[PDB]
């Protein structure tokens, strides 16, 4: 698919994916998530080739959620994070790779500390204040480098992640659908209804 | 006790089974005799034709595996064959891998290494035969060495093999503890052959015809095997001295 | 491959293999399922042989195999790993393919499967483990009771028990259990439960776990000091 | 055919016991004594060689204690040659771990997939099972400081204070009399040389006998050390806690 | 004891007992038979006729193998069957890749080590015949005869069956009355007079003779049936002789 | 006796006693009759019921539009065999554009029976098959028996009390071969061949199977109404 | 020990005799043909009273048009069960048209002698396999563990068997109704039965061309008691 | 065919005894004597070649092995199975180590693969355990001189001194008294060939004893010059005279 | 490169009537601008009424009426000599046909 973006605030993390999904000539939906809730505290959402995104994206839903039953523990982002890194990782040498890039948005009850993750289709994995994939970034990333601060509330975020929506809105050539925006933080993760 | 029908160790640290199969090793009654002379390595094997139906020229024990190697086999003629077309053809994966033809004792140590499986691995058992390999090897000379169903090997000077080992052995030891050397002093093989034949007739104390023996002789570059009338030609010359 | 048939049939038609996988079971810690109006409830016996135990870290009896599905057993306790591994993998496959979580019926029926597949392949001995699988079904708050044995047979019990001196509970169960009205709350269906084990167990210390289930993936296992209440209460009664 | 032969290594008696897995414990009852105790601040491994010689090379000789991590280690009663089968996938399966998730893997996850291994040999595959019982000593930032052990059948339990190998009867019974909760690491090291010295079928307890091992938060600042004793400070040890 | 039971298993004797029993269901088995001639090799066996509701000439025993080599087995007909499709398969592989038809002593060996594989093995039982066989080949005529240990070497003469020891003798004088060689067309009559002889082991039921020969002269180096005329006159003479 | 566990063991008299107890099974099924002359060939079998409420166990199975058989012993065996003839058959007319002659079908079962006699884990086949058939040399009729033996006959019988009509055909064999163009007398003759191996039952509608291939006539069976003109 | 695939001295395989006493240690299941419909009845014989006996599955539905009744180990029935499911659905898949129920039969009963050192041991289950096709009607077939499979009137398989086939052999004649049938059944099944029959213990089932395989409810079996208890009184 | 034989011939007993495994080491204790000890600058291995014949040439078999450069290994009890494990134990110091780190393995961890394989033989479908029990002696930088025992088991010691085989409750009582940490490799040689004469009955000479250290480095052995950092094997095999030499001042 | 498909032309025509029905086709077979064959049959009966043809490819089409002639036979074998149905057989055929979806009949099939 299409826009997808992260950012790290003080106590959350904040993503947002756009609603279009575009077969070719027409526009089929105006209303998909974008998005798979792996764990409690920990979100992913994810942009590439049709089909493979959600298959990719609901196996790693599947094999994260059989390791909490069998551990009865929450994995912490990062250990998630290097999970999926690695599945992509092995993906790029296969027959037919996965091609999906990844957001992973999560908050750690151990060190109370919200971490956003942003990995690509080759396993390239990084830890961001903000970050994003595709043309998204070349868009954003100016006002992202201006505004943010560490110390930022979630409403402040929310509102830096408004400015970058109307950038892409006003500059991209595609018409996305607007986005669907979800936080994650120490109560786990919600959407915001109004965006 | 299923200790005695599969090679597993015995109580005892036994291996029954590789002890059963030395015994087939005698069931052809044919005893054999190695030697080395200056330039060349003798055998001779005792040859019996009890049905007088078969045709005398395919009755043999002897093997040539390679141009440069030959082999005597003790024991039942479907082992000795197995061996032999195994032999055969290592000999010649050897010479397409290594680029030169196999010496006698790396054959004896394959072949006894193949041999030493079936003592550990279950579900194969142990050729019941002895097997003795000779050349004139291009870097050791001439070369003896034999292998047995224990996956044993080793080199010789002279040996015997057979249900009447033993007297051929110490009739060959006796003449080395003479001589003070660790062959047959003679130039021509022709001489080595009558050597061997002599004493061997000496240690059994029984006369040959030209159709109770079987020779191989192996010189530099290649082995063969005597005719009837070679090995007659040789008998007629130990009758008149 | 190792291929030697060890479960087949004797003269009087019986697959000892299967029956000696049954004297395992017999052998190992009692284990109770009690189903009221609105709950399930799992009791286990722990022998008290082992002290200087680590409770924290030691296995627990009980297994979540889902969020709303559990799993209790009698028998070999490494065997049990193996299958409670195979029901957990299996629960999250379901939820993939199907995108609805597993029935408790399904689950069992799973297992079940199991079990008898070890009972006719090559090379493989049966596993020595009975089970009582028990939760609610998706958006259903009828409460489920299964169990299953090494041959692979399977059915619904409104109450049952495994294990060691499980003939003896069992009685108790049969007199005490009325389908017509089951333990219409929690108190009550724990009480029962506690009851049964208290038969057979020896003193009510750390001898009985307690692990209630209810709708919704609601699971929650009781403390030392929660099942001792029931055990001071029930015997005070019983003074009388 | 070959069935003639076969041992079926993989049955139930009519008891409901498994042969070989009984057989097994039957051998591990006759390898030196491992003994290991959980403290706040630490835990103990301690464990007697079987009797030795003068011409053995202590210094670089192990057979009781072993490495699987720099957080976890094990002791071993039994046939040493499995134990070492066993130890090397032990270690391969914590990197794989640390390779997947970029954490250090629990100390349970670790002794429930070589529990695993050891279950499968007693239900398929016709195998003799591995003659080797292991206690665990190890840390992690969830549980904190963990002592397990498993046995031949692939069961494994989780302990405060735990004995394997000869005397197990003896040596549990004085370990259940002086072990208390609030106990320290340098109080466990006393306990589990007097329990040795005690349970013992030699004379007497020497440094050339033992193997010792202690983790401990005894590392500067929040971490954790291993330390395998050398033969030197094993005898400094027996000194100090009055035994020679 | 006990190292009956199984194959490859060596007695204390050094014996394998198993082989040695496959010999026996061999000895219960009808008389063939083969003679080495002037120029090739006549084969000849003894079919019993169980019953009058057999088809007379209808179940063929000799089999070819290739164009020029003839098989003749007695024990277990099956296990024979067994025998000459693998031989079959290994003539073929050989012509194959060398071109030449198979030779004869390499044909034997083909058969013999595949034989003397089965004695390896206890999960395999050895074979319960003895086989007769051979043919012409660039070097001239050659017969052989291969028993279930494995063992087979060249013969002058060749018998097996429960009529052996006959016609084992009646070779014997074939031999010594003939140092210069024996014809294929008198080793055609001489071969269906042995069989005559050697039925009086088998004297219960009558039989049905069959003939096959490889000739130089007479079949090109070809197996070939005996048949009509020529297999008539071998019947008159062979019960000529016996009256 | 201490030979008989498996079929890779010789007794000390050379024979194999899993394939003789194989053999065995055959004389406990029901009677089958085979006959031929040299324009048709002829199966006539005996049917066995479980009891009265239950069918008749089909005994004559279909090959290919020239073969059939009937079967006597373990019935999913003969299944096996004739599942193993029909592809044979098959491979046969696809690959060659050639009707499969019978001898060459014998041969092809013979070998197939004899590799479960000679291996360890396996067994022997359970089942003797009456193949008849017409091809290129006219009408044939096979004798299979399951240590690999098969035999090329005019006639023959298998199964329990076979020994009666094996004898009236040993009896009859000049007249029954001469039966050219006239099926109606063949089959007549192979129904009063099977009744010398009837006691106490007699051949009734439900009770009585034939099978029938000739010059021009494909290979089919007869049963129900279909044979209550032949009792 | 010996092999799996052995034959005994009088020509039959040791392990498929075995699993035929296994088979007569199950609980009674009998079937009934008429040219109405073909009847199943089982006997479910719960070994304790908290046991929930509707949760003990003994009669089984292969398809619309063939039902399925078990005795002997009812585990092993499973992947049978499978196996006849798939192939019914395979062959609709292939053909577009209903299985015949020999040929479905059949196919069960191939699994049959797969076994050897395939699965280590035979099925100790037996399975009365009944249904309707176009060709052949109202069917009812016996499919055992050694591969073969017989078609019946009538039959009952199970511990009451031999004593119930004896029945079975008075009361059949080709003009039974439906009804008949499922009185009969129940009949038979109350005098085999160890407990006192009821709707609970017992359990009925039928296959018609219109309506296809149908399990019946405890209510419609207890109705049907009832009548069988009222009709016996009446002489 | 195909191997049917999937399943252990080496099981428990009752009494927890593996059979096969001390069944292989009573045909340990049946075969010839050999030794080992450590001295501060070296290791020497010794033991007896039993010729079977006078007509044998004993010289064409080799008790004495080379594994590495810098490792030897003698063995007692049976022959052809040492011969192998030689075999198998040169390559594995090859693909599981030299052709991963350029350098030939350490003492310990080449002693380590060889228990391993003994190991296997004891556990893996249908095999018998080697009737044989190892001494390897070598060098490595890091662990200096080092000398092992392997026994059937897979089970591994290192030693100071030690023997196996015929004659070893004897030989390892006469170590303990001579053995000190001051030994030169001289005075472990001559300590080597007083113990040996001990088990031996007829001959003993350098014709009828197979002896060879770990020592210095022989850059005359290397068999090439101009590289400064290879400086040659530490295994050396003592020949005939060398061993003679030595028994004079005996 | 090597091609393993080839054109050999012809035309087939299929109608279906009240109480029958034809399928009829040329008899010519052709490559490029050659004729192979002026009378060689592409429309086959197939056993139990039913006729076929598959033209285009004639390798691909005489492989797949084979093909399909052998699956009424093994249908006769298989279930008791039942007559195999016209929509039976069109279903059976989509097998045929779809077997190969990776490397296809090159023909248009009527029946």
């Amino acid at each position: 698919m299409d826009i997808i973006l992260g950012i790290r605030v003080q106590d959350s993390v904040i993503l947002a994916s756009s609603k279009a999904v575009t077969r070719g000539i027409s526009v089929l939906k105006d209303s998909d998530d974008k998005t798979r809730q792996l764990s409690p505290h920990t979100l992913m959402s994810f942009a590439g080739e049709a089909g493979d995104t959600v298959q990719f994206a609901e196996y790693i839903q599947a094999n994260i959620q059989l390791y909490s039953i069998r551990e009865d523990y929450e994995l912490s982002p990062q250990a998630v994070s290097s999970f999926v890194r690695q599945e992509l990782a092995k993906s790029i040498r296969s027959r037919r790779p996965y091609q999906v890039n990844v957001l992973i948005g999560g908050y750690d009850k151990k060190k109370n500390k919200p971490e956003l993750y942003q990995i690509d289709y080759l396993g390239t994995k990084v830890e961001l204040p903000y970050g994003a994939h595709g043309y998204s970034g070349f868009y954003t990333f100016s006002l992202l480098d201006h505004h943010y601060r560490p110390d930022m509330t979630t409403e402040e975020g929310l509102d830096l992640l408004k400015l970058c929506v109307q950038e892409l809105e006003k500059r991209m050539p595609m018409d996305f659908k607007g986005v669907i925006v979800k936080i994650v933080d120490k109560d786990g993760i919600r959407q915001v209804d109004d965006f | 006790g299923y200790d005695r029908h599969i090679t597993i160790f015995s109580p005892e640290g036994r291996l029954y089974q590789v002890e059963y199969a030395f015994k087939a090793t005698n069931q052809t009654n044919i005893n054999s005799l190695a030697v080395r002379g200056k330039d060349c390595t003798v055998v001779i094997s005792q040859k019996k034709v009890p049905d007088k139906l078969l045709d005398p020229t395919t009755v043999s024990y002897i093997f040539c595996i390679s141009r440069t190697i030959g082999m005597v086999v003790n024991g039942p003629i479907p082992d000795a064959r197995n061996a032999a077309l195994r032999a055969k053809a290592e000999a010649a994966e050897f010479r397409y891998k290594y680029g030169y033809d196999m010496p006698c004792d790396v054959l004896a140590k394959r072949m006894a290494n193949l041999s030493q499986i079936y003592t550990q691995r279950a579900y194969m058992r142990p050729l019941g035969v002895i097997l003795t390999f000779v050349s004139v090897d291009e870097e050791l000379g001439p070369s003896i060495y034999k292998t047995d169903p224990a996956g044993y090997y080793v080199g010789y000077k002279a040996t015997a093999t057979g249900p009447k080992q033993q007297e051929i052995t110490t009739n060959l030891e006796n003449h080395f503890k003479k001589s003070k050397i660790d062959h047959i002093n003679e130039e021509s093989w022709e001489k080595v052959v009558e050597f061997a034949i002599t004493h061997m007739i000496d240690a059994l104390g029984t006369e040959f015809s030209k159709n109770d023996l079987e020779v191989g002789v192996a010189t530099k570059d290649k082995f063969f095997t005597l005719s009837a009338e070679n090995i007659e030609e040789r008998l007629v010359a130990i009758a008149e001295q | 491959g190792y291929d030697r048939a060890l479960s087949i049939f004797s003269p009087d038609g019986h697959i000892f293999q299967v029956e000696y996988a049954l004297e395992a079971v017999k052998r190992g810690t009692c284990a109770v399922g009690v189903k009221g109006k609105n709950c399930v409830v799992l009791g286990c016996e722990r022998r008290s042989t082992l002290k200087l135990q680590d409770t924290r870290i030691t296995p627990s009896k009980v297994s979540k195999i889902d969020s709303h599905v559990v799993l209790s057993f009698s028998g070999l306790n490494a065997d049990s790993r193996i299958l409670i591994e195979k029901a957990r993998v299996e629960a999250q496959s379901h939820r993939l393919t199907l995108e609805d979580p597993v029935t408790v019926e399904y689950l069992t029926r799973y297992v079940a499967g199991v079990q008898q597949r070890y009972t006719q392949s090559g090379g493989v001995r049966p596993f020595g483990v009975s089970t009582l699988i028990a939760g609610f079904d998706p958006r259903d708050d009828e409460p489920k009771l299964y169990q299953t044995e090494p041959s692979g047979i399977y059915s619904s019990w409104s109450a049952q028990t495994i294990g060691r001196n499980s003939k003896t509970v069992r009685e108790f169960l049969e007199k005490n259990y009325d389908r017509k009205e089951p333990p219409a709350t929690v108190e009550e269906c724990v009480k029962l439960t506690v009851r049964s084990l208290l038969e057979v167990v020896q003193t009510g210390a750390k001898n009985i776990e307690i692990t209630v289930v209810k709708p919704d993936s609601d699971i929650v296992a009781l403390s030392s000091e929660e099942i001792n209440q029931y055990v001071t209460q029930i015997e005070q009664e019983k003074q009388e | 055919g070959s069935r003639r032969y076969d041992s079926r290594t993989t049955i139930f008696s009519p008891e409901g016991r498994l042969y070989q897995v009984e057989y097994a414990l039957e051998s591990i009852s006759h390898a030196g004594t491992a003994i290991g105790i959980m403290a706040s601040d630490g835990i103990v491994l301690a464990a007697e060689r079987k009797v030795t010689s003068t011409l053995l090379e202590q210094d670089t000789s192990t057979e009781k204690l072993y490495k699987l991590n720099d957080k976890i280690a094990v002791a071993v009663a039994g046939l040493t040659a499995d134990a070492e089968i066993l130890i090397n996938t032990a270690r391969i399966h914590a990197q794989n771990y640390l390779k997947t998730y970029n954490e250090d893997i629990p100390v349970e996850i670790l002794v429930r997939r070589l529990s695993d291994i050891k279950q499968g040999y007693t239900q398929h595959g016709g195998l003799r099972p591995f003659g080797v019982s292991f206690i665990y000593a190890g840390y992690d930032d969830r549980y904190g400081y963990q002592l397990y052990t498993s046995n031949p059948s692939g069961n494994y339990t989780g302990w405060k204070a735990i004995s394997v190998g000869a005397n197990t009867s003896a040596a549990q019974t004085l370990l259940q009399m002086d072990y208390k909760d609030d106990m320290k690491v340098d109080d466990a090291i006393e306990l589990a040389l007097k329990t040795l010295s005690k349970t013992t079928d030699s004379s007497a307890l020497t440094y050339d006998r033992l193997e010792f091992a202690t983790i401990r938060k005894g590392a500067n600042d929040g971490e954790v050390y291993q330390k395998i004793f050398k033969p030197q400070e094993i005898k400094d040890i027996l000194v100090k806690t009055g035994i020679t | 004891t006990g190292y009956d039971l199984s194959n490859s298993v060596f007695s204390p004797d050094g014996r394998n007992f198993q082989v040695e029993y496959a010999v026996k269901a061999v000895e219960n088995g009808t008389t063939s038979i083969g003679i080495k001639c002037n120029d090739g090799v006549v084969f000849a066996v003894e079919k019993l006729i169980t019953s009058k509701l057999l088809v007379p000439q209808k179940n063929v025993k000799i089999q070819v193998v290739d164009r020029h080599i003839g098989c003749v087995y007695s024990g277990l007909i099956p296990d024979g069957r067994h025998l000459v499709n693998r031989g079959r398969e290994e003539a073929a592989s050989f012509k194959k890749l060398y071109k030449t038809p198979i030779p004869i002593p390499a044909f034997a060996d083909r058969l013999g080590q595949y034989v003397q594989a089965h004695t390896l093995y206890n999960s395999v039982r050895p074979f319960g015949v003895s086989t007769i066989f051979g043919g012409v080949d660039k070097n001239g005529a050659h017969l052989y005869m291969l028993e279930p240990s494995g063992s087979y070497w060249g013969y002058k003469g060749a018998a097996t069956g429960k009529g052996r020891q006959s016609a084992k003798a009646e070779l014997e004088k074939l031999v010594d009355h003939h140092p210069e060689g024996l014809s294929a067309r008198e080793a055609v009559k001489q071969a269906a007079k042995i069989i005559y002889l050697a039925h009086e082991d088998n004297k219960e039921k009558d039989f049905e003779l069959e003939i096959s020969w490889c000739s130089l002269s007479e079949t090109n180096g070809l197996h070939k049936f005996v048949k009509g005329d020529l297999l008539q006159e071998a019947i008159d003479f062979a019960q000529k002789e016996i009256n | 006796n201490n030979y008989d566990g498996d079929t890779v063991t010789f007794s000390p008299t050379g024979r194999l006693f899993q394939v003789e107890y194989a053999l065995e099974a055959i004389k406990q099924g029901s009677v089958t009759v085979g006959l031929r002359s040299n324009t048709h060939a002829v199966l006539v079998a005996l049917k066995r019921n479980a009891d009265e409420l239950s069918s008749y166990q089909k005994k004559i199975i279909k090959c290919d539009e020239h073969m059939g058989l009937s079967l006597a012993g373990l019935a999913p065996d003969a299944r096996v065999l004739s599942n193993y003839l029909r592809q044979q058959c098959n491979y046969s007319s696809l690959v060659f554009n050639r009707k499969l002659a019978v001898e060459r079908a014998g041969h092809l079962l013979c070998d197939k029976a004899q590799k479960n006699t000679q291996s360890y884990g396996g067994r022997p086949y359970g089942v003797g098959l009456l193949i008849i058939g017409y091809d290129k040399s006219g009408a044939h009729l096979l004798e299979f028996q399951p240590s690999g033996n098969v035999t090329e006959l005019y006639g023959t019988a298998i199964g329990a009390r076979s020994q009666g009509a094996k004898t009236y055909l040993e009896r009859t064999l000049d007249t029954f071969i001469k039966i050219d163009g006239n099926p109606d007398e063949l089959i007549k003759a192979g129904v009063e061949a099977i009744s010398q191996s009837l006691r106490d039952e007699s051949l009734t509608v439900d009770n009585l199977s034939i099978a029938i291939v000739g010059k021009d006539t494909p290979f089919t069976i007869y049963d129900g109404e279909a044979v209550a003109k032949y009792i | 020990d010996r092999g799996v695939s052995t034959f005994s001295p009088e020509g039959r395989l040791f392990q498929v005799e075995y699993s035929l006493e296994a088979i007569k240690l199950g609980s009674t299941a009998i079937g009934i043909a008429t040219k109405e419909g073909v009847v199943l009845g089982v006997e479910k014989r719960a070994t304790s009273p908290l046991l929930e006996s509707d949760s003990i599955e003994k009669i089984v539905e292969i398809d619309r048009h063939i039902g399925c009744a078990m005795s002997g180990l009812t585990a092993d029935a499973r992947s049978m069960i499978e196996h006849a499911r798939t192939a019914a659905v395979t062959h609709n898949l292939y053909y577009d048209e209903d299985i015949n129920v020999e040929s479905l039969t059949q196919s069960v009963c191939d699994l049959a002698l797969r076994f050897g050192e395939l699965m280590s041991r035979p099925f100790g289950v037996a399975l009365l396999i009944a249904g309707h096709d176009a060709d052949d009607g109202y069917q009812l077939f016996h499919a055992e563990p050694s591969g073969t499979f017989y078609r019946y009137n009538a039959k009952a398989i199970g511990s009451g068997s031999e004593g119930a086939q004896a029945e079975l052999l008075n009361e059949w004649h080709s003009s039974l109704t439906l009804k008949e049938a499922e009185l009969l059944v129940l009949k038979i099944l109350k005098q085999v039965m160890e407990e006192k029959l009821d709707e609970n213990n017992a359990q009925l089932s039928c296959i018609t061309k219109q309506d296809g395989f149908k399990i019946y409810d405890n209510e419609k079996t207890a109705e049907l008691i009832k009548e069988l208890k009222e009709k016996e009184a009446a002489e | 065919m195909t191997d049917r034989y999937s399943f252990s011939l080496t099981t428990f007993s009752p009494s927890g005894k593996l059979g096969q495994i001390d069944y292989a080491l009573t045909a340990v204790k049946q075969g010839v004597t050999s030794l080992g000890i450590k001295a501060t600058n070296g290791v020497v291995i010794a033991t007896e070649k039993k010729s079977s014949s006078p007509l044998a040439m004993s010289e064409t078999l080799s008790k004495v092995s080379l594994l590495t450069p810098d490792i030897g290994a003698v063995y007692s009890g049976m022959g052809p199975d040492y011969r192998v494990l030689v075999d198998k134990s040169r390559k594995v110091a090859h693909t599981s180590y030299k052709r991963i780190y350029g350098e030939y393995p350490p003492t310990k961890l080449l002693v380590s693969e060889v228990a391993k394989i003994m190991q296997e033989a004891t556990q893996s479908g249908g095999v018998r355990p080697f009737g044989v029990s190892l001494l390897i002696a070598g060098h490595d930088e890091f662990n200096g001189f080092s000398l092992y025992q392997v026994d059937p088991s897979g089970s591994y010691f290192p030693w100071k001194a030690t023997a196996i085989g015929k004659g070893s409750v004897a030989a390892k009582t006469f170590l303990e008294k001579r053995w000190n940490d001051e030994l030169e490799l001289e005075d472990a040689i001559h300590i080597a060939l007083l113990t040996l004469k001990e088990s031996v009955e007829g001959e003993f000479n350098g014709d009828t004893i197979e002896l060879a250290i770990i020592g210095d480095e022989n850059p005359d052995l290397l068999g090439y010059t101009g590289i400064p950092t290879d400086k040659g094997p530490r295994f050396r095999k003592l020949t005939s005279q060398e061993i003679n030499d030595r028994l004079e001042a005996l | 490169q090597f091609n393993p498909y080839g054109d050999n032309g012809g035309t087939i025509l299929g109608i279906a009537g009240e109480d029958f029905a034809v399928l009829a086709g040329d008899t010519r077979n052709i490559t490029d601008y050659s004729i192979n064959s002026r009378y060689e049959p592409k429309v086959f009966d197939c056993g139990d009424n039913i006729v076929m043809s598959a033209n285009g490819f004639a390798a691909d089409g005489d492989a797949l009426v084979k093909r399909f002639k052998n699956s009424v036979k093994w249908y006769h074998f298989d279930h008791n000599d039942k007559k195999l149905s016209i929509n039976s057989a069109a279903r059976n055929i989509q097998h045929l046909l779809y077997g190969k979806r990776f490397f296809p009949y090159y023909v248009h099939t009527i029946i």
